């Protein structure tokens, strides 16, 4: 059924599973028209499909052309997401296909279930966790590939960089969700924390800086503070 | 006008004949029901005084044989039987009516209620849904499950209704996933109407049969079937105009006949609000919407 704090370690067992987040699939800027009405302009988006055990991120870039001439785009976006996830699963060897797909928003359940009727053995599950994957477009290299795309495209990343050489996938996921929660709560501050020091760089084949173990502890503490901070600035506590 | 005679009434029982019902006391001088209209299917149903558990009954058509009711003290129920000896059936029945121990089917001459509830029901089709081929009448009770309930346990004692499942490969064409799920016209018109039922008459017959089993026996799987068949039409953008007009009439008479005190358990709030207020056909069921809003405004 639903995924929550009580069955949290299930994410890191050896049953292949994927999270799917559709928040950034249909993205718009809202603007005034010459006549003083309001219109939207779509911008490129992405499906965020993540194996939490390995860090493999299947980033399907959603080019604005997929919306041309379509109606009810917020509804279509959920079905397009389900279509692309279904296509991804069908593209994988049987032994790489997921046994469960966990959607971050309940509105994705029926679209994905319908697209996956061919796969009765793949469980389609919601979650009660409030995961901060909407902030993926605050990762500069992911945002860059999305905004530069001129056509539909899938790009594979490891969102954990090389962390799994040194830490477990439980700890890597905890770090990732802390980083993304901070970027969602105060993007500028979070990014200043991450890049304030110019002697720690991001390797060409990585998303995050090459922090030592001790530096990650400091970074992690600064993100907790930021989140607690903003929570005061927000509620005046 | 036909007759369903009784051997006797050894146990106290509430007897239903179509939408009518009456009480018979233990060992009361009762020889059955007379003046049953020819031309309609009928249902004779039972609820024992000592165990209101298990409503049960028999669908029958008097044109298809001579039927009588006999209490079985071993199996503990009133059983429908066929008298093949027509002469002997005729011979036994005459004595009871000179003696006046039968209740008369009490049809008001203004009253088309039963016709309106059974317009599309066929006794030979009911035998296809309720499989017991050696009898011309069909037994149904409160506990019988449907084939779809047995997929989600005795097969011989099941209600074989047409399986309807909106998240099924039958309902959804590859490459039209969003289209077919949000507009069920393909599933209604091609899969179900053209493919399984053959015509809307057959579709209405099962829908009417499902409602009556829900109402008369509290049969939960039948209620599920009735609502699924409504929802499949209301969730289709493309429905023949004559089907929508007939569905409105069908549902109007069902809602009209429903006991006021059973509406809570026999009507699915989600389906009716969706059908009347959100669906493609939200503006197409004028008679049903009016009776629903005036009789069960709570549900909505
Ligand atoms: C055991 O009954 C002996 C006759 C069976 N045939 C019947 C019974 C009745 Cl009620 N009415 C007509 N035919
Ligand atoms: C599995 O059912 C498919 C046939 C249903 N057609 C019917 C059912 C009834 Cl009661 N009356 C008329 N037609």
């Amino acid at each position: 059924g639903a995924m929550n704090s009580s069955n949290y370690a299930e994410l890191f067992n050896n049953d292949i599973k994927l999270f799917v987040d559709d928040t950034n699939v249909y993205r718009v800027t809202v603007h005034k028209t010459f006549e003083g009405n309001v219109a939207t302009k779509a911008i490129n988006g992405c499906i965020f499909t993540l194996n939490p055990k390995t860090g493999h991120l299947f980033l399907k870039i959603i080019h604005t052309s997929v919306w041309a001439g379509q109606k009810r785009l917020s509804q279509l976006a959920k079905w397009k997401t389900a279509e692309e996830v279904s296509a991804l699963v069908r593209s994988l060897p049987k032994e790489e296909q997921p046994k469960q797909i966990i959607v971050t928003r309940k509105a994705m359940l029926d679209p994905l279930e319908v697209h996956m009727l061919d796969f009765p053995n793949i469980a389609i599950r919601p979650t009660e966790l409030r995961l901060p994957f909407s902030a993926a477009m605050s990762i500069d290299k992911l945002s860059d590939v999305v905004m530069k795309a001129t056509e539909p495209q899938m790009v594979l990343f490891n969102i954990y960089d090389d962390w799994l050489d040194r830490i477990s996938s439980y700890t890597a996921f905890s770090r990732l969700t802390l980083l993304l929660r901070a970027l969602k709560t105060n993007e500028e501050s979070a990014k200043m924390i991450l890049l304030s020091d110019p002697t720690i760089t991001i390797k060409s084949y990585h998303l995050w800086p090459s922090f030592t173990d001790e530096q990650w502890i400091t970074i992690e503490s600064q993100m907790r503070d930021l989140i607690l901070t903003e929570y005061g600035r927000k509620y005046n506590v | 006008m036909n007759t369903v005679p009784f051997t006797s009434a050894p146990i106290e029982v509430t007897i239903g004949i179509d939408q009518y019902s009456f009480n018979v006391k233990e060992n009361q001088p009762f020889h059955g029901i007379k003046d049953i209209p020819i031309g309609h299917v009928h249902v004779i149903h039972f609820q024992h005084a000592d165990n209101s558990s298990m409503r049960y009954g028999y669908w029958f058509d008097c044109r298809m044989g001579n039927f009588y009711i006999q209490y079985d003290p071993k199996d503990g129920l009133y059983k429908m039987m066929e008298e093949r000896d027509g002469a002997k059936f005729e011979n036994i029945v005459h004595n009871f009516k000179e003696r006046q121990m039968m209740v008369s089917y009490p049809k008001i001459d203004e009253d088309d209620t039963w016709y309106n509830l059974t317009e599309f029901v066929q006794m030979d089709k009911i035998r296809k849904i309720v499989r017991k081929d050696e009898n011309q009448f069909s037994y149904v009770d409160s506990s019988m499950t449907t084939v779809q309930e047995n997929e989600l346990s005795d097969p011989a004692h099941s209600l074989n209704y047409t399986v309807i499942n909106f998240k099924s490969r039958e309902a959804i064409r590859p490459g039209h996933e969003m289209e077919d799920f949000l507009d069920k016209s393909y599933y209604l018109n091609t899969v179900m109407l053209q493919g399984i039922f053959k015509n809307s008459s057959n579709y209405f017959g099962e829908l009417q049969f499902a409602f009556l089993n829900a109402m008369f026996f509290g049969n939960y799987g039948s209620s599920l079937q009735w609502h699924a068949m409504i929802e499949l039409i209301c969730s289709s953008a493309t429905v023949p105009k004559h089907m929508l007009d007939k569905l409105d009439e069908i549902l109007y008479y069902q809602i009209k006949t429903l006991p006021e005190q059973y509406s809570d358990i026999l009507l699915n709030e989600r389906v009716w609000n969706i059908c009347l207020y959100s669906s493609f056909q939200k503006n197409s069921l004028h008679n049903t919407e009016k009776i629903m809003e005036n009789k069960y405004p709570e549900l909505l």
